[PDB]
Order: structure tokens, then C-alpha cells, then sequence
């Protein structure tokens, strides 16, 4: 009765269990039928268990056994191209036991090692997998395999004369993987999307919330980022699936390609499904399993992106478990405990100096789905308070066919100053000044449009009409990006600044021409404008040539007067 | 084995068993009633007592009244012969014909078959409606909701698709599953007559749930329908189109019992479980294993109080590959079908269009029409602000384009437009715009198609 | 000027929509906590 | 004496003692744990059982697990050497230095010392920020909240005051106590680095509570901070400035446990005891006996959902002598600091201004700027109603004054303005108004200062 | 259905009437059922529900009302009575919102069921245009039928 | 209340064969208001044809609940058994409601909108149902209830 | 009435004060009773009531939160003291709603008893108009008196 127990009663979704004397609070337990559950209530004469599935498959007297884990994950060769679920397992094992991997020794007998040290390399999937000493293990390498082929279960090395190491390792998804330090936000996570990279930057290891109503394009921002962001690995927690969003990803993503290599994107991805038939427990643990896997890859020295479809549904699954445990309901009937937990999750994000030096990072992009436009609790409210970035897909911007449908007035990011020096040193000296100038343009447009909504546009001076003209070019030629175009699907840093300078240079020239009594109508139909409009489709620097093409054209307008 | 009622509160009945407890989901039968009264086990309370939900009224029940356990839940009498029949929400005949002769007896919750493949929806379903086929193409395996409101002809559209849908040269046979929930006797008689007269009934299974049928029968209706679809698609290799009207009415019934079940209510009085029950229905769609068949859904989502942010319609959006949103304002302007051209989307649209599917210029034309219509609609506001005469020549063209889009592209005189027909109308209306203003159509397409 | 009162009127009713009805999912939730307890 | 757990529900643990019950507030220690797990007694249930609240997770607890009573609450290792150290919410080192060597060990609830005098707050605290020092002067012994919202730089302001604050020629030494609650690891690393780099750490005690630290540790954080402040002020005669961010986050944790404690919830889901717990924190401020020292508070109150009427921020207003309210709307207009000039007040402002303190014209200038800015802001509404050109010449001046107030007085390019500098800017902007329209400045001041 | 009568009786009044109505149509008669009104019936039902401590929703009405009201109107129709012969029950229900709001209870739920709506317009009445039926806001789904 | 008192002083049934009477009931009023109402009825001679019931703010809440019922019963008696046209003036119904609402909580009911008793409309109906012509058609009961808007 | 004091003491504080107030008016003095505030007194009373397990109502306040408050304000007045002579107790009570809501406890019940209300207006204050009493929202029933 220490390691196992027997069901006393079941109905109303809680299983009451006699025994399990050594179970931990929040441990996964296993029913004979094969269902899993979470130990929620520990009482003097029972354990109350939340069932992650249908409780009719549970009967009084049924045997229940400990797993010993809040949960765990396997972390080794065989993760790439793999499709799992909420608790990692083929869409059951986790890592192939038969598959042979080419292990390459990167340490000699006598070397002193510490948790995070790289002892070998495996070209499991190009990607090159990095075999590390599990966290909390150090000493001297007394034995190490030679360059050959081995299965996961095999021992490749021994430390301190007997801890045995394999190519994989296990880790509690609920516990954030260790690191030396969480470096301050310094390096931008190059998205390739102009509005994001320019106005609402995400830092590598930053937490940036994605929030808005259903069908605004939240998931799509995430998917484009994975297809094109500068993270080597992606950890997609495709939660809040329904109707067929499961099968929509089941046989679909296995075909989606990696724009960078032209190989399957799954070859650098880990899927974590959260369907409706799954217990609230599993979906609750899914973000923790994912973050742990994410922290595992950053430990190797990779920059990984963690995309969380979504936390609104995770908080609903948690409220179901809490109410079944009879915890006191608060606002919208959510338990008091949620805010500290959700924050604790986002805190595990960051770019660190991994164990044994080297830098890696986990950037989190979380979807926000309020009950319906209310944008209050759970999701939004608590999230927007943690995250440093918010990209507001705007249904009105979408209906107007302005893509990406990111509201440049309601979105925000702070990391701007944190990453400006990376851009100034590696891309362009005028990155920060350029984005500040464009944002002031967009800010001015917003104010102008509010007034025009009142007094109409007929009274508008030429100076104000020019600002709307250029403001519109920023929205259409820069902010909007075509995720479906083979070229504009990703916009390299070098291309982002060059397009910015074409727009800002057209602005200066526009304001300069007006100041010299050039009709705005003459500028509005300037031939270069149509080229500036298709610049996002050019994959060659022919784009910066537009600056000189712009200047001479204005001169031809200074000529005619 | 037999039990005795120990408590009755509205639809919830507690029942104590001295020997053998019935497992969750089992159907129990109340003894001593004029009409069959089923109790579905929902929970094991402890002390040999289970908590149940009644499938019909509980007036006249007494404590101590006897109950038997049937040994199973409720289920689908699966057979290819389901085609050509009209049934109730529970799969009982409504057409005066004999009960179905099952080839297999399937559970209905979605556990049976495990039919779905991990492949993306693809290939064309010709609805015969231009505003769907041309601009918002329905694809095999997709969930594409009709988004409407009270008073609008959403059911006329649903019935028309049921009559017209096909999978143009597919090696696979095509079938329709049409399920109606909480409808009037008049509506039921109309739907029946329509299927029978047109000969649409030959390739369809129809499930009709009336407003006065038990609330539990309404809850089971979409599950009977989806199980039949998955059977036909997986075991017979068919491309099946499932039409479910109205999901909002399904939700009103599920919501109705949540209170009797003891839950603390969520926003707007809804069940706290709204999204994880609704997920059990929208998860059931896509290509089936073997890739010979597929299950496609067209759920109808009426806005309660015309509010698209109500939790029911709002949570349904994620379950779809194409959405057609109808608007009362548009209907009141006499524009039918009353589709909001700036709120109807194709989530999986890009997977069903282009060369070898529709035509190479399809995405460009769709993008340009959407952009021009949205600008034209905003200009209707600007006309109101400044007056028609103060509008620029360029804006006047976009204003006029919005009327042309509504008069000629949205409006169909009932009529099965091929995608070629729909693109032709699209190009014809686009001519109203200055060629210099076609920002979203590459020059290659203008030269070839304009 | 009857433009003001016009579309801006739509204004007051999405505003008013928003909450005598929202403020009510609520007088009633809290009932609901120890209304349910 | 030892007890045994009889029940566990999340953070609430019941513990039965056969001999000697631990009094309310005592810290108990759970035996058999890898990391120290404290249980704070909250109630005596009867039958030798107490109800407690855990300071860390309760996963892995078993019924019957042993617990010891430490004989006291959690406590502060009090010493002047607290200055220069960074600690957790519980007062454990975070700076890799040794644990504090206590001169005294003090209870933290506010019962220790009985330090406060029955005298009014008085005398200047120079924050180095013009919008506080000049217009809303902070006084020794006052509670002057920063009133903000999510996304706003309230923590930047809090950190800047921590770096800059002093008590200009005072015979008494000055110290800062900075307490942060429910902050990220990134924010904690930033605060640490800031205190260490600037040398602000030399005269400060810093308590940092992380989001993932136990909820009970967050509750104890402000009490550790206030006890240290009262010790330094009363036993060492110091003027101490306590900065607490964010009170709303403290409240989210206290609220989180109220449910586990069995209480019927109050408005907005909050604990019914919201105002009498919050009173235990705002009561702890003012001049200390001897009148050599004092405790001043600058609590940060972020509006949840930007709602200043939410019970948390709304109940905090009464605990303050000066309030600085930040507004998202103002921040979005690019006005920083984003202070609402018509919602920031100095309850005790009149006690820290005038001849011999600031300058004789200070009250008149403050009154006139406030009146002109409020009129100017209303006129922004009138401009929207009628149009800019329909505004009178006089109203146009007030409209323009509001922009001037925001551009020149509110906005500081980070910069330590003396009260003389702040009054000069005030008079410079006032010149924009007609002299005949300066209703709130006596003629004596106009002649002398205009 | 007077005010001194329990909420219970007024609640049951439409059911007693419809049953009597169905009884006459069974004979082969066409009967008209005129319901003054359902707004007051839903107020009597809300009183009973609140006294039973059922959870209040919009305007404090119980969740159960929409399905019930619909079930009532569903009993309307022209049928082929037991033993052949045709009869019918036509229902005309009065709508009285709390005051012009025309939301819940009455109107909202009713206008969603009923196939016909004859909108008496106070402005049409003041103008002495009788019957005061607004030919722009009224509708019938039976025109084609 | 000035309007209510003025009607009490002035009301009549112009050439009726039936005698006329007033029943004036005040609920939850101050001592000052009670002294004023008394003085007014006595000075004007309105008291000769009136029955007056006065409930003070500090009188038991149950006595306030019973006040309108004492008043309506007296009116029905005078109208039916004596054939009189009786005018009943009840101020203030909102104050009656504040008392009835005050006990609903102590009675164990789940509150309805705005904190009110769930039974608000079926208790209030017991008072507004009591009016109209009486059998015989010699008398009648008429009501002028005062309804102050809480918070306007 | 500090926060460290039991809900009991703060509850009794208005009664101790009013009694002392009535004592001085008995001498033939006109006394002013200023009550900072009754919102906090009703919160202290709700704490005591909930601890006694009395049924919570609106905002979780006990049902006996209106008759009591009224009984307090009723003890106000100018009287002819025992043995002739005139004295009086005038009450000025502070109103502090949970936050602008201006509903329960404090405001709602109080504004129904009191004959005078002086509405300090934060907008009048920001505009530097002192006293910041809103001459449109304030009222007294003593003008003619």
C-alpha cells in the first residue's frame, strides 16, 4: 500500500484511492485500465485523483500504481521529426530503442566533467545532436565508447567510476532545466517579419504574448516563425485543438518544409498535442513537458522557440481539476493559485550560459484566447502582465486585408533597447532611429485618422496628406508581409533595414518636395512608388537601388516644379 | 442487475445498487413507466450509489422506484444501407421504414475505428455555390463553418449544399450526412420532403432532432452523425460531407443540463466545459487512414443575439478550415447570400487552390477582390461623412466596386458556378478598378487573364 | 453633425452592450460562489 | 513539540498536536523534506488540530507526516549590517554572502518595537524627480503610492527613487528598503545589477521575491521589509524609505490562498479580509518615537486590467500621503513620466511647502498649473466636438497650455530638477496664459515671480 | 392570469390552454390560441426559479426558459388528427418587454421561434395609421408556403 | 410626500352617493416627519375622514412590512362593509422594499438582481392586487403608492 | 478605529460616540458627531457576521445591515432634554464605497437615511474649485426649514 492502492469510489470525475502511502502531491498515477491520473488531494485516509480520460473505465477495487514522477521526458537522439502528445509518446515508447545512431566521442578517459558537458556528437538528423552529462553529475570520465553505432539504452560512458551515461536522459517537465545564468535580453530573435522585427522586437529568451480573439491569426504568426525564425529547434504545444485541428496537424505538418534547408520542419520540431478527449491533467502538464524539452535543447547551445497554442485552454483544464478538488472558486470561478503558476512558467524563458559555458535560449510565444473578445480572465489578463511582447492581431485590420494583421497602435515590446546594439553593430547603425521614426509616423497617422473620422478629410493640408500617404506605404509595403509567398515568407535582417531606408528616404523626399510646393498628387503617382510596393517580393538588393531611383525621380519633379 | 432511486432533482437521478454497479455511461431503464425512460450513468458517488442523467422527464418518479442496468450505453447501427434513410437523433426510423440492419454496432463518442490519418486536408469539394467554390474553397477533410444569425437563410444554404455537393474527377464515392438539432415539426417535414423530392436522399443519411425531443437525444445527434460519416469514410472509403445545424442549439441543450449537473457556471451562464465538449465534435474531421476517404464538416453557428463574441460561436472558429459569416445588416440591404466578405476566411484555402487544383491566378484574384471590397465598404462610411460628390475619382471606383462585388459576385440566381465561372466574374468586376490600382495581382496574371 | 449622433451612436450602444449585460454574468457569478457552497 | 498532518489541500495543511498546540502565526517545520518546508499556523480548528498555510509546494506530503513547532513566527535577523545585502522574501541571502548576524531577532507582523510616535509626517525627502519633489512633495513618515498599470515604467521610477533619494540638510542617516514581489528571474537579475553597479546598495536592504517562490514567502516579504525599516528608524534613528512593488501582486497571492482557507469570496473574487490585511501594511509608517527617525512608504499599485476601482488599488489610496497615478493613455501619447496631473494628489503636500521649505509661491503655482491643465484637457474634448477653428482665442490658450505642461513640465530628459528649477518651468509655461486668467495666483506673487 | 394568482398557475396557463386547443383541433376544428402574455409568464417563472435558488442568468432569468418556450410553440400546427380528419392550433403570442428595450425575456426568445411578427408601431398609431402595423419591420416566413 | 399629503387633504368624489375616506400609511419615516404628518392632519381637519398609520425608521422591520397590510385591510373594510370610496396613500414603497429586502438575507434565500429578494414581484403583487371596485359597486379601493427611484 | 482593533470595537465605536454625544446635548449643548467612516464599520461587522456563519447577501453583507444603520442615524436630533432646556446631536458621516461603485455597503444604505449629502467631486477638485462640492449632485430637505 505504499507504492500501489485500490479505488474506493469513482464518479463526478474524482477517483478516491485507498493506499498510495508514498505518493507525492501532483504525481502521475496509473490505473489498471491504462488511464493516467494526477494525485491532487492527499488526505489521512485517501488520495483524490484527477483522471486524464474517461472515468467509466475505472471501477471500485481497481488497482492503482505510482509512477514516481510529477512527469518525465526522454531527451536524446530520436526527438527530431518525432510527433508526440501532452506527455511525449508517438501520436508506448518515446525514443526508438532499435534505431542506431552514429556516436562520435568528444572526450577522452581521464577528462573531468560537470553536468551540461558535451561528451559526444550524433548526426541523428542534421541538426547534430549534442550528448551531455545529465545535470547534477560530475567527476572523472573513467570509460567512454569509441566512434560507432549504438541504440539509446546502451551505455556510452561512465563517470566518477560508475555513474553510467547513455545518449538520452530523463527530466521532470515540471522542473525547469538548470543553467548558470539567464543573460539579460540582448539578441533579437530575427523573425523576418518587418512589423515584428522593427516595431515589436522579440529577444532570444524573451516572453512575448500573442493575444486576440478566435480567428485573428494567432497560430499563424507562430507557424510562420517556426518556418522562418532564427531558432534551430521549435517546440510546438499545439493545444486547444478541436473538431479536426488534431488531424489537421497529424498528417499535415509531416509535409510542411523548412524554408532554410528544404527538409521537413518536423525534422527540427517536437509536437505536444492537447485534444479535448485528453484529461485536464495532461494539458496542464503539457507546457511543463515542452519547456523542459525546450530547456534541454538550449542546454546544447541551441536557440529554441516554444510556441504555446494555448494557455487559455490550459487554465480551463486546470480550473476543471481545481473545482473537482473543491478548491474555492474566485473570479470567473478560477482557483487563486493560477497567477503565480503561469508566471513561474514564463520565468523559465531566457537566454542562458549553459552548464559548462556555451550560450542557448528558450523564447516563448504564447497564444491568448479569452472566452470571447472580453479579453480578461483567464489567459490574456494574467499573461499580458508577464510577457514583455504582445502582437495584437486585429480582426478589423484583417477584414481590411492588411497583413500581417498586427495593430501597430495596440502592440508593444520593451526589448527594443536590449537588442538595438546587435542591429547597430551587425546590420545597420540606424536601426533604432529608423524604427522610432516609422513608429512616430504610424502614431501620427492614428491621430490624424481619428480627427478625419470627425471633420472629414477635405480640410487636410498637403503636409497631412503626405503623412497619410507615407504612413499607408509603411503599412502596405512594410508591416504587411505575405507568409504564402516563397520570398516574403521570410525577410532577412539585411532586407528589413534596406526596405526601411527606402520608405524613410521616400518620406524625407516627400516632405522636402511638399515644402517646395510640389503637388502631393504628383508624388502620389510617382513611378518608383509601385516598385516600393513590390520590394517585399524582391530577393536581391536591387531594393537599395530604389533609394537612388527615388532621389532622381524627385529631381524630375524638382525640374517640372 | 436492479437498483432503486434514492434521489430525484429535475434531470438528475441518484440510484443505489446492492449488487454490481453500472459503469459510467451505461443506459439504465426505469421500471414502472408508460414510456421508456432512460437514465445515463454519469458518476459513481460512493456507497454503491451512482448519479445519472435522465433522457426524458422525471415527473412521477418515486424514491425506491426500480431501475435496471441494460449492460451498455446507447450506439450506431452501422451499414452502407444507412444511405437513403431518415432517422431521429438516436438513429430510429422517421421514414416509416424498418430499423437499420447493422453490419457493425459502433460506439458513438469518437473512440471507435480511430479512423483519422495524420495528413492535411486537400482536394476540391464542389458545393455548386460560387461564393464558396470560387473565393472560399471547401477542401476534403476541412471544417468550414457557416457563420450566421437568427432570421437569416443559413438552413437554405445548408440544404442546398446537401443537394448539390460532389467531388469532381475522385475515384471514391461521395455521401452526405445531414443532422438537424432542436428543429420544429414544420422544419422537419420540410427537410424530409426536400431530400425525398430531389433524390438527394439516395446518397445521404439524415438525422433529425426536434425541439421537443429529449435534450439528451439532441446531445447524441451530432455523435450519431459523425460516427456514420467516419464509418462510411473509413470502412467504405467514401468522401463524406457532414452538415450540422445548428451548433448553437446543441449548445443550448448542453448548457441546459450543466446546471442540473451541479457545476459552477462560466461566462454568460454557460457550462465551464464548453470548449472541451465542443472539441470532441470539431476534432472529428480530416482525411482517414488509407487516404481513399475523408470526413468534412460544415457546422452552422448562429450568433445568439447576433453576437459573434458569444462563447459558443467564438470557440467554434478554431475547428474550421473555411468560415462563411452571414450578417443581418447585409441581409437587410437585400444582398443575398448575406455573406460578410471581410469576415469570411479560408484557413486551409491555400491547400486547395492554384495550378492543378483550380487555376494559377486564383490566390491573386481572391486577394484583390477582398482588398477592393474592404476598401469599398470603408468608402461607404466616407461617403456618409463627406458626401458622394466630395469623393475622389479613384475612391468612387472602389465605392462602385463594392456594389459590383455584391450585385454580381456575392449574388447568385441559384446556379452552380464552376471555379472558372467564379474567376471570370471576379476578373469582369475587377475591370472596374484602374489597372494601376491592382497592387495584389502580379503583372504576369494581368497580361494573361485581365 | 447628425453624422455625430449617427455612427458615433453605434458608439454608445457597443459601449452599453459591453456591460449592463456583462456586469450581470458577474452579480450573479459571485452569488454563484456561496450561492453554490 | 511534534504534530502530524491530518489533511492536505493545495497550500492548506491541517496538523494535529497531542501536546501543546502552536499559537496562530507560529512557523512549523515539516519533517522528512529535501528543502525546508514551513507551515504558518492560521487557525485553531478545535480537537487539538490547527489549520496552516504552506510557504512552499505540498506535493509529496502524506497523512501522518511529522511536523515540529519552531516556537515562533518567521523572524528578521536584525542588524545595521542588513544594509548592503540582497535577500529573498524570507531574508535569506541572494548575493552569495553569509547569512545575517543578528543583533536582535524580531517578530515581523508589526507587534515588535511599538516604534511609531503620535506625531504628523513632516520635512522633505528629495527623490530627485521634479514631478514629485516640486508638485507632489514626499514627506518623512508619509505613504505616497505610485498608481500605475501593466506596461508602464512604474518599476523604473521605483528603482530611480531608490538610487537618488536623500534627506537634505538632516542630522539623521538615510536608508532605503526595496522589496519586490512576484518578479521574474530576469527582473531580479536586473534589480540586483542596478543596486550593485550604482553603489545604491551601500545604503539599502533589498528583498526579492520571485514569481515561482512560495506564495507564503511573498506574503511575508513586505513584513520583512517593514520590520527592517522600523528597526533602522527606531533603534538606529534613521530616516528610512521603503519601496514596495507591486502591492497588486502581493494581493494576487493573498487572494490565491483565501480560497484554500475556506472563506466565502467577496467582490471580484477577492478575500473578504482584503482591507483589514492591507491595513496591517499601510498602518506601518510615520515618525518614530524620539523623532530622530521615520518610516516612509512608496507602494506601487498597478491597476489590474487598468481598473483603478478594482478593490486592491482602491483600498490602498487611504494609506497614502502622496499618490502619483500613471495612465496608459498618457503613456501612449509619448508623455513620460505618464503621470495623470488631475489624479495625482498630495494629501500632506501643504505640510512640506512654502517659505522656509520650498518657496512662498509654490501652492499658488501648483494650484494654477493643475487648474489650467485640467481645463486644457477638457478642451481637447471640445476641439473634437466643434473643431479647432471654432474654439475661442482664450480656450485655444488653455488647449495649448495642456501641451506645454506635458511637453515641458511632465517630460524630463532624466535630470534632477531642484524645486527652484521646477517652479521656474511652471512660471515659464504659465506665461502662455493671459495674466488676467490667473485666478488662483494672488497679485503679490504675479508681480514678484511672473 | 391575475396578479394575486401564484406564479405557478400563470406558468401552467399556456399549457392548460394549448391542451384545450389541441383537444378542439382533434375534433377537426381550426382553433386560435391567443396568449396575452408570455412576458408575464416568464416573470412568474423567474419568481418560482429564484425562490427555488436556481442560478440567475441574463436579467436574472433561469437558464431553462428558452427550451421550454420553444417546446410550447412547437405544439402549434395543422395536423391529421387520430382517425384521419384535419384540425389545427394557430398561436398568437403577445410580447411585452420590460420597457421598449425589446430584449429578454419575452421578445428575444419569442421572435426566434415564431414565423410571424406583426409590429404595432406607436409612431404609426400617433399618426392615426390603422392598423398600426409597421410594414417595414414586420415579417412572415409563410409567404411562399 | 408634500404631494401625497396635499391629495390626502383635498381628495373628494364630486356629485357620489357614497361617503369618502382616506387611508394614509407612511413607512420608515423620521420622528420629525411623523410629528409633521400628525400636525398636518389635525390642523386641517383632514383627520376627520382619514385613518393614519405611521411607521418610524426605528420601529421593527416586521412592523413596516405589516403597515401597508393594515392600511389596505382598513380600506377594504370601509369600502365593502360601509360602501365607501376609499383612497389609500402609501409612502414610500421603496422603503417598504428596503425592509423586506433586509430580511430575505436572514431568511436563507439566494439573492436576485441588485441584492433583492427573489420573491420581490410575487410579495409586491400581494399589495398591488388589492384595489378596484368592491362587490355591490357602492364602494371602491384606490391606491396612490409612492415609488422613489433608489439612486434615481 | 485602527486596523489592529477587532471588528467588534469599531462596530461599537459609533454607539459609544453617539451616547457621549447625547450626553453633552443633555446638558443643553449642540454637539457635532463626525463619523469617519461607516463603510469600514460595515466591513468590520461583515467580518464578525461571516465568522458567526450568518448568511451572506449582496456583497456578502449580512441582512441586518440596514435596520441597524438607520437606528444609529435615528438617535440624531435636537431635543428638549430631561428637565427642559434644548440640546442636539448633528451627525456627519463619511461614505467610502469599495471604489467609485458607490453602492454597498456605506453609500447606498446611508444616502437613503441622511437628509443631507455634500458630494465632493474629484473633477471639481482637479479643476481647483474649492470647496469641491458638486452643486448639481448635492442635496439638503432643509432649505425651507
Amino acid at each position: 500500500m505504499i507504492q500501489g492502492v485500490i479505488q474506493k469510489i469513482a464518479g463526478p470525475a474524482v477517483i478516491a484511492k485507498g493506499m498510495l502511502g508514498a505518493r507525492m502531491y501532483d504525481i502521475c498515477k496509473v490505473g489498471e485500465e491504462g488511464l493516467v491520473g494526477e494525485i491532487i488531494r492527499l488526505d489521512g485516509d485517501t488520495a483524490f485523483v484527477q483522471v486524464y480520460e474517461d472515468t467509466s473505465g475505472l471501477k471500485v477495487g481497481e488497482p492503482v500504481v505510482s509512477t514516481g514522477l510529477p512527469l518525465a521526458v526522454e531527451l536524446g537522439p530520436g526527438m527530431l521529426n518525432g510527433i508526440y502528445d501532452g506527455i511525449q509518446r508517438p501520436l508506448v515508447h518515446a525514443l526508438d530503442r532499435e534505431k542506431k545512431w552514429a556516436w562520435t566521442p568528444m572526450v577522452k578517459p581521464g577528462d573531468e566533467v560537470r553536468g551540461g558537458m558535451v561528451l559526444g556528437t550524433v548526426p541523428e538528423f542534421g541538426f547534430t545532436h549534442k550528448i551531455l552529462v545529465p545535470p547534477d553529475v560530475r567527476g572523472r570520465v573513467k570509460e567512454v565508447k569509441p566512434a560507432g553505432e549504438y541504440t539509446v539504452e546502451e551505455p556510452v560512458v561512465v563517470l566518477e567510476d560508475g555513474t553510467e551515461l547513455k545518449m538520452y536522459h530523463t527530466w521532470p517537465v515540471r522542473r525547469a532545466r538548470p543553467v548558470q545564468r539567464k543573460l539579460d535580453p540582448n539578441t533579437p530573435f530575427l523573425t523576418g517579419m518587418r512589423i515584428l522585427d522593427v516595431l515589436f522586437p522579440v529577444a532570444m529568451g524573451g516572453t512575448a504574448a500573442i493575444p486576440g480573439p478566435f480567428g485573428s491569426g494567432k497560430t499563424v504568426t507562430q507557424q510562420s516563425l517556426a518556418k522562418w525564425s532564427n531558432a534551430d529547434v521549435v517546440v510546438y504545444v499545439g493545444c486547444g485543438e478541436r473538431g479536426n485541428e488534431m488531424t489537421d496537424v497529424l498528417v499535415e505538418f509531416p509535409e510542411l518544409t523548412d524554408p532554410k534547408t528544404g527538409g521537413p520542419l518536423m525534422h527540427r520540431t517536437v509536437l505536444i498535442a492537447n485534444t479535448s478527449n485528453m484529461p485536464v491533467a495532461a494539458r496542464e502538464a503539457s507546457i511543463y513537458v515542452g519547456v523542459t524539452i525546450a530547456e534541454y535543447f538550449r542546454d546544447q547551445g541551441f536557440s529554441v522557440a516554444l510556441m504555446a497554442d494555448s494557455t487559455s485552454r490550459w487554465a480551463e483544464a486546470l480550473r476543471e481539476i481545481s473545482s473537482r478538488l473543491e478548491e474555492m472558486p474566485a473570479e470567473e470561478g478560477y482557483p487563486p493559485y493560477l497567477a503565480a503558476r503561469l508566471a513561474a512558467f514564463y520565468e523559465r524563458a531566457g537566454k542562458v550560459i549553459t552548464l559548462g559555458g556555451e550560450e542557448g535560449a528558450v523564447t516563448i510565444v504564447g497564444a491568448v484566447s479569452p472566452p470571447g473578445g472580453d479579453m480578461s480572465e483567464p489567459v490574456t489578463q494574467s499573461t499580458l502582465r508577464i510577457v514583455g511582447a504582445f502582437w495584437r492581431l486585429d480582426a478589423s485590420l484583417a477584414f481590411r486585408r492588411h497583413f500581417p494583421a498586427i495593430n501597430w497602435n495596440g502592440s508593444y515590446s520593451l526589448f527594443t533597447s536590449a537588442l538595438d546594439p546587435w542591429y547597430r553593430e551587425n546590420v545597420a547603425e540606424d536601426y533604432p532611429e529608423l524604427r522610432d521614426a516609422i513608429s512616430e509616423l504610424l502614431q501620427r497617422e492614428a491621430g490624424l485618422q481619428e480627427i478625419v473620422q470627425l471633420v472629414g478629410p477635405d480640410a487636410l493640408q498637403d503636409a497631412e496628406r503626405l503623412v497619410i500617404e507615407v504612413g499607408r506605404i509603411i503599412r502596405e509595403d512594410f508591416l504587411q508581409q505575405n507568409a504564402y509567398h516563397e520570398v516574403d515568407a521570410y525577410c532577412s535582417m539585411k532586407k528589413a533595414y534596406g526596405i526601411m531606408k527606402m520608405i524613410l528616404a521616400f518620406y524625407k523626399e516627400a516632405e522636402a518636395a511638399i515644402k517646395r510646393g510640389v503637388s502631393i498628387d504628383e508624388i502620389l503617382q510617382l513611378p518608383v512608388l509601385e516598385r516600393i510596393g513590390r520590394a517585399r517580393y524582391v530577393s536581391e538588393e536591387e531594393f537599395p537601388a530604389y533609394f537612388e531611383e527615388a532621389m532622381k525621380e524627385i529631381q524630375g519633379a524638382f525640374k517640372a516644379l | 442487475e436492479y437498483t432503486g432511486i434514492t434521489y430525484i432533482s429535475g434531470p438528475l437521478l441518484f440510484v443505489e445498487n446492492a449488487k454490481d454497479l453500472a459503469y459510467g455511461a451505461i443506459v439504465d431503464i426505469k421500471d414502472g413507466t408508460g414510456r421508456v425512460r432512460g437514465g445515463q450513468v454519469i458518476e459513481v458517488s460512493e456507497e454503491y450509489a451512482v448519479i445519472q442523467v435522465f433522457e426524458e422527464t422525471t415527473g412521477l418518479d418515486l424514491a425506491t422506484t426500480s431501475v435496471s442496468l441494460v449492460e451498455d450505453v446507447a450506439r450506431l447501427g452501422v451499414s452502407k444501407e444507412m444511405l437513403g434513410r431518415r432517422f431521429n437523433g438516436i438513429g430510429k426510423p422517421i421514414d416509416g421504414l424498418p430499423p437499420i440492419t447493422p453490419e457493425k454496432r459502433l460506439p458513438i463518442t469518437g473512440l471507435p475505428l480511430n479512423p483519422v490519418a495524420r495528413r492535411k486536408p486537400e482536394q476540391f469539394i464542389q458545393t455548386g455555390i460560387s461564393t464558396i467554390d470560387v473565393m472560399n474553397t471547401l477542401v476534403r477533410g476541412q471544417k468550414l463553418p457557416i457563420f450566421s444569425g437568427s432570421g437569416l437563410p443559413a438552413n437554405e444554404i445548408a440544404a442546398q449544399i446537401a443537394r448539390q455537393a460532389t467531388v469532381r474527377p475522385k475515384e471514391e464515392p461521395f455521401a452526405v450526412v445531414f443532422a438537424a438539432m432542436g428543429i420544429t415539426q414544420r422544419e422537419l417535414s420540410y427537410f424530409i420532403q426536400e431530400f425525398e423530392r430531389t433524390g438527394a436522399l439516395s446518397r445521404s443519411v439524415l438525422f433529425l432532432n426536434k425541439a421537443d425531443d429529449p435534450t439528451i437525444e439532441r446531445i447524441l445527434t451530432p455523435r450519431m452523425a459523425l460516427t456514420v460519416a467516419e464509418y462510411l469514410a473509413f470502412e467504405h472509403d467514401y468522401h463524406v460531407l457532414v452538415i450540422l445545424t445548428d451548433m448553437t442549439n446543441y449548445c443550448e441543450a448542453l448548457r441546459e443540463i450543466g446546471a442540473a449537473r451541479e457545476e459552477i457556471p462560466g461566462r454568460r451562464g454557460y457550462p465551464g466545459y464548453m470548449y472541451t465538449d465542443l472539441a470532441t465534435i470539431y476534432e472529428r474531421a480530416g482525411v482517414v487512414e488509407g487516404k481513399k476517404g475523408s470526413v468534412t464538416q460544415i457546422p452552422i453557428l448562429s450568433m445568439p443575439d447576433d453576437d459573434r463574441t458569444h462563447p459558443i460561436p467564438d470557440l467554434t472558429g478554431y475547428i474550421t478550415e473555411g468560415q462563411i459569416q452571414l450578417s443581418r445588416e447585409l441581409h437587410r440591404k437585400g444582398i443575398y447570400p448575406p455573406i460578410d466578405p471581410l469576415p469570411s476566411l479560408s484557413r486551409l484555402m491555400n491547400n486547395g487552390v492554384g495550378k492543378g487544383k483550380t487555376r494559377e491566378d486564383h490566390k491573386q484574384v481572391s486577394d484583390q477582390l477582398y482588398s477592393a471590397y474592404a476598401n469599398g465598404v470603408d468608402i461607404r462610411k466616407l461617403v456618409a461623412i463627406i458626401g458622394e460628390d466630395a469623393l475622389t475619382e479613384n475612391d468612387r471606383r472602389y465605392l462602385q466596386f463594392a456594389d459590383a462585388f455584391e450585385r454580381f459576385f456575392i449574388n447568385q440566381g441559384q446556379q452552380n458556378r464552376s471555379i472558372e465561372e467564379s474567376l471570370q466574374i471576379a476578373w469582369a468586376l475587377l475591370s472596374m478598378l484602374p489597372q494601376g490600382e491592382l497592387k495584389r495581382i502580379s503583372k504576369d496574371h494581368i497580361g494573361k487573364y485581365y | 453633425i447628425p453624422g455625430i449622433r449617427a455612427q458615433i451612436r453605434f458608439i454608445q450602444q457597443v459601449l452599453e452592450q459591453r456591460e449592463r449585460e456583462d456586469t450581470f454574468r458577474l452579480k450573479r457569478i459571485k452569488g454563484k460562489i456561496e450561492a453554490r457552497e
